[PDB]
RNA sequence: AGAACGAAAGUCGGAGGUUCGAAGACGAUCAGAUACCGUCGUAGUUCCGACCAUAAACGAUGCCGACUGGCGAUGCGGCGGCGUUAUUCCCAUGACCCGCCGGGCAGCUUCCGGGAAACCAAAGUCUUUGGGUUCCGGGGGGAGUAUGGUUGCAAAGCUGAAAC
RNA sequence: UUACGGCGGU
């Protein structure tokens, strides 16, 4: 019974950081966290990952390497509109010199800072500092 | 005084007020 | 380690053989699986002396990055290792504290006996661990011969020898000194120190006057 | 800490820890900073110069201090790399 | 007049570590009252906040000990937080400032944005747990000043720091622990890994081994 | 625990508009029944009469006649 | 406050145990609460052994045993002494007392 | 309600660990040592340290209490500092090891130059003490 | 919304009646004993059937799912094995011995971490706050009572206020 | 074996 699976990827992440290991393990794997944890490798906090490509949902090895706060989640998908994003980055970031609320739009999934670079809002999704 | 002996002598009277209001209909 | 001058110079696998020191006890633990290599059938678990030979290399280059001869502090509760590691110091310059050690002595800035060293060495890890949860106030590195048994809690250069015998302890003190002046210029690697092992190990009870001079009727008598 | 101008305006660089990565606090008193003192390569003898490692208070105290500074050293110029 | 016994205090009444910044850095234990005062001397302000009538019930009539909170800062961020019981008041008044500028800690002051000028405030959001009160500091914007509670408002105005948010939860009349929470919060911007100090920390030569000539040339 | 999704809001606020009786002050002021307790019903002061002076001792750690009337 | 780990019995995976009776005062306990003492008291009372031993009609006699299963409740226990006021930090073990048959 | 206090047996402590050569077996010698030697007030207590002293001068010359003078610690090189014997308890390159340890050193590879006779130990098992108190 | 099962006591009918024993009858001890203790003893403890849904029904911890220390040990399977021991003078399974793997009641340890702390490998992953979903709680008394509903032969249960 | 009580505010 996994009723996201977004929710339990960065979970694990979360708690293997904290103990501080160089490798995870995420067990189930879709296209929805490859290009998400593809912001906070492009964006680099953390490295290296392979995907273990196997018949049914795959599994992803995560080379860590400490520079990761916390990466959690926002469960019901929200909606949030351009001029309400504004007030979600004081509620779940910590300041604004860094830290990303990673969001998927229709261009695609961005950052909060390439969502308003454009012109685009659309569902939250996550975020990781 | 104990607990199931506040019920028990409260319940000797939910007994007794729900005869005197049979009594008097 | 990874040299010519430095491996593991067949000598002493004869004597690593004959004393121990692939003699654990019969039970690993979950931070000392890399430091084995199978289980006897009597439940013993013996030691790739390839591994616990590079880390012996390894902790020597601590002790020479110490710029004060007479400030690693060397410790020892056990009484296997008792009467090593008092010319231990003598044969370094080091401070020995043999046997028991008083709590606050590390970090009581009062008392006369308040001694503050860079560098300890334990026998044991779990036996002798009052040392060890007071290094964890003087952020200090710590070193200890540490056996299957033992856990490694504040332990940064554990050697995984073994420390129950009173052979193998005392080898792997006179192991050490020989190397941690083999690493300075004291020893130049092809004179061969002769410093006997016997020295350092632990001492029988007080049948030694019976022996010592029966025979020596022919030295003095 | 590089300000619009560009400069330091900031108390001190704090160290990190080579294991575990995260910032060493200024009081705590159980992350160590040892030296490994590497020799030359003709004789294995002292020379003058080593190598620095730090192990910061918690992940000493988790127990693996050594299955990091040999795994650490085992990629960086110390014992066996096999 | 002053002589010290232990590593770090000897090898400073000849004046040889300059300049607290670095023994922060390598985490040192510090020991004696000198040291801190050597530094930043004619540089605190000793104001105490809470004096209390802590008490145990005996065989014959109540000893009443008594309790000192005071709060010791620079205004460029070197605050300390001591808490003493001793028999009279005086005598834990006067003996906590001696413990009050011994847990002393340093504060990174940082930017909300558009980083103009002199750092001003938090670098982030931050936490501080004791017991039961939680003091959550937050990044504030330029000309808005402290906004707490009475006693973190007396420690916010002893850090240097000009404007941060504060809110608290729990008990917060609970003087001592609602004073030493916000001492949980101030003392981790030194350990909160901002993604700006990510590059390796190169390992210079720490005072225990390039001061190991006078630890013994004259001392000894 | 509690019960979150993007549809969900009749569920919170079904489960809110039962669990707002139960503090003291949302009941005595919107179920009415509070309204009709006190003697003013809606005000502050109102007049009365004056029948007598009766006195009522305080409470526990005193011990003096407090002075009423019974208007 | 909770005064032990288990809650006094030694009884997990179930829900119902045998109902026994105390000993000496009857008093019903379930069976995994209950303090047992097995006794295997010599019957005979062996200072008097060599004076019904010459009274024996053979030598070598194996006297017999006694064999009563003492299982008092818990009120009757500590009265009786058979267990003992413990202290909080001598309370977390399962072992049992040292013999000294001599 | 013999028992010495500890002022006595305190400075009863410093007398024998400093002046050891100059003492002995009797007490009247040294009820007139302490005498002279160390500033005593009255005659009941003094005599009274004389007392744990002659205690312990028939203590301390049998036996290693504590009484680190040097006079033992200087013979104590006898013991731990000599004994340095003629031949080791490790090389007579007569020792006996087991099949699985032979395997130990043929990848450190000094299976070629040891000599080496192998042993199996024993066979069945029958370690790991049988559990269960009785 | 609604369903099934639900200790003991209770009610109702019929067998049943050994032991124990509400009530009650005595005998004691007591200032006073309608109680602790003793003999007796009804209803009941027993069965078959038809009821009531209440318990400290407690793990005082909702169900499901993932992740995150170890160590010896345990039960039901399965795997691989020195051997011992069983008709067996040989096998095939049995027993003990040494391991690992999955599920399960548990344990000892641990500045993982949490907490008001007792203490928890979950009460961890929670101001660095959102895996789903269900119920329920808002100072204490009044009170799980007054009423209305509905259920039951009855006892009462379910739903359940306010003044003060 | 038996063994009851202790006015109010300080
Ligand atoms: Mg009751
Ligand atoms: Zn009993």
């Amino acid at each position: 019974v996994r009723m996201n699976v977004l929710a339990d990827a960065l979970k694990s992440i979360n708690n293997a950081e904290k103990r501080g290991k160089r490798q995870v393990l995420i067990r189930p794997c879709s296209k929805v966290i490859v290009r998400f944890l593809t912001v906070m490798m492009k964006h680099g906090y953390i490295g290296e990952f392979e995907i273990i490509d196997d018949h049914r949902a795959g599994k992803i090895v995560v080379n860590l390497t400490g520079r990761l706060n916390k990466c959690g989640v926002i469960s019901p998908r929200f909606d949030v509109q351009l001029k309400d994003l504004e007030k979600w980055q004081n509620n779940l970031l910590p300041s604004r010199q860094f830290g990303f609320i990673v969001l998927t739009t229709s261009a695609g999934i961005m950052d909060h800072e390439e969502a308003r670079r454009k012109h685009t809002g659309g569902k939250i999704l996550g975020f990781f500092f | 005084m104990r607990a199931k002996w506040r019920k028990k002598r409260m319940r000797r009277l939910k007994r007794k007020r729900r005869k005197m209001r049979q009594r008097s209909k | 380690g990874a040299l010519d001058v430095l491996q593991m110079k067949e000598e002493d696998v004869l004597k690593f053989l004959a004393a121990g020191t692939h003699l654990g006890g019969t039970n690993l633990d979950f931070q000392m699986e890399q430091y084995i290599y199978k289980r006897k059938s009597d439940g013993i678990y013996i030691i790739n002396l390839k591994r616990t030979w590079e880390k012996l290399l390894l902790a020597a280059r601590a002790i020479v990055a110490i710029e004060n001869p007479a400030d690693v502090s060397v410790i020892s509760s056990r009484n296997t290792g008792q009467r090593a590691v008092l010319k231990f110091a003598a044969a370094t310059g080091a401070t020995p504290i043999a046997g028991r050690f008083t709590p606050g002595t590390f970090t009581n800035q009062i008392q006369a006996a308040f001694r503050e060293p860079r560098l300890l060495v334990v026998t044991d890890p779990r036996a002798d661990h009052q040392p060890l949860t007071e290094a964890s106030y003087v952020n200090l590195p710590t070193i200890a011969l540490c056996n299957t048994d033992s856990p490694l809690r504040y332990v940064d250069i554990a050697i995984p020898c073994n420390n129950k015998g009173a052979h193998s302890v005392g080898l792997m003190w006179w192991m050490l000194a020989r190397e941690v002046l083999r690493m300075r210029g004291t020893i130049s690697r092809e004179h061969p120190w002769e410093v006997m092992p016997d020295l350092y190990f632990y001492r029988d009870p007080e049948e030694i006057e019976k022996e010592e001079q029966a025979a020596a009727e022919k030295a003095v008598t | 800490m590089q300000n619009d101008a560009g400069e330091f305006v900031d108390l001190y660089v704090p160290r990190k820890c080579s294991a575990s990565n995260r910032i060493i606090g200024a009081k705590d008193h159980a992350s160590i900073q040892m030296n490994v003192a590497e020799v030359d390569k003709v004789t294995g003898r002292f020379n003058g110069q080593f190598k620095t490692y730090a192990i910061c208070g918690a992940i000493r105290r988790m127990g693996e201090s050594d299955d990091s500074i040999l795994r650490l050293a085992k990629a960086d110029g110390i014992v066996s790399k096999n | 007049e002053w002589m010290p016994v232990t590593k770090l205090g000897r090898l400073v009444k000849d004046m040889k570590i300059k300049s607290l910044e670095e023994i922060y850095l390598f985490s040192l234990p510090i020991k004696e009252s000198e040291i801190i005062d050597f530094f930043l001397g004619a540089s605190l302000k000793d104001e105490v906040l809470k004096i209390m009538p802590v008490q145990k019930q005996t065989r014959a009539g109540q000893r009443t000990r008594f309790k000192a909170f005071v709060a010791i800062g620079d205004y460029n961020g070197h605050v300390g937080l001591g808490v003493k019981c001793s028999k009279e008041v005086a005598t834990a008044i006067r003996g906590a400032i001696i413990l009050a500028k011994l847990s002393i800690v340093p504060v990174r002051r940082g930017y909300w944005g558009n980083k103009i000028g002199k750092p001003h405030t938090v670098p982030c959001k931050v936490t501080g747990r004791c017991g039961s009160v939680l003091v959550r500091l937050i990044p504030a914007p330029r000309g808005t000043g402290i906004v707490s509670a009475p006693v973190p408002k007396k420690l916010l105005m002893m850090a240097g720091i000009d404007d941060c948010y504060t809110s608290a939860r729990g008990c917060t009349a609970t003087l001592g622990n609602f004073a030493k929470a916000t001492f949980d919060a101030i003392s981790k911007t030194y350990s909160y890994l901002t993604p700006d100090l990510w590059k390796e920390t190169v390992f210079t030569k720490s005072p225990y081994q390039e001061f190991t000539d006078h630890l013994v040339k004259t001392h000894t | 625990g509690k019960c979150r999704g993007l549809r969900t809001a009749r569920k919170l606020r079904s489960h809110r508009r039962d669990q707002k009786w139960h503090d003291k002050q949302y009941k005595k002021a919107h179920l009415g029944t509070a309204l009709k307790a006190n003697p003013f019903g809606g005000a502050s002061h109102a007049k009365g009469i004056v029948l007598e002076k009766v006195g009522v001792e305080a409470k526990q750690p005193n011990s003096a006649i407090r002075k009423c009337v019974r208007v | 406050t909770k005064k032990r780990r288990n809650n006094g019995r030694a009884k997990k995976g179930r829900g119902h145990v045998q109902p026994i009776r105390c000993t000496n005062c009857a008093r019903c306990v379930p069976k995994d609460k209950a303090i047992k003492k097995f006794v295997i008291r010599n019957i005979v009372e062996a200072a008097a052994v060599r004076d019904i031993s010459e009274a024996s009609v053979f030598d070598a006699y194996v006297l017999p045993k006694l064999y009563v299963k003492l299982h008092y409740c818990v009120s009757c226990a500590i009265h009786s002494k058979v267990v003992r006021n413990r202290s909080r930090e001598a309370r977390k073990d399962r072992t049992p007392p040292p013999r000294f048959r001599p | 309600g013999r028992v010495r206090t500890k002022t006595v047996k305190k400075a009863a402590r410093v007398i024998i660990e400093k002046y050891y050569t100059r003492l002995g077996n009797d007490f009247h010698t040294n009820k007139r040592v302490c005498e002279e030697i160390a500033i005593i007030p009255s005659k009941k207590l003094r005599n009274k340290i004389a007392g744990y002293v002659t205690h312990l001068m028939k203590r301390i010359q049998r036996g290693p209490v504590r009484g680190i003078s040097i006079k033992l610690q200087e013979e104590e090189r006898e013991r731990r500092d000599n004994y340095v014997p003629e031949v080791s308890a490790l090389d007579q390159e007569i020792i006996e090891v087991d099949p699985d340890t032979k395997e130990m050193l043929k990848l450190l590879d000094f299976g070629s130059l040891s000599n080496l006779q192998v042993t199996q130990p024993t066979v069945g098992m029958n370690f790991k003490t049988p559990r269960g108190p009785v």
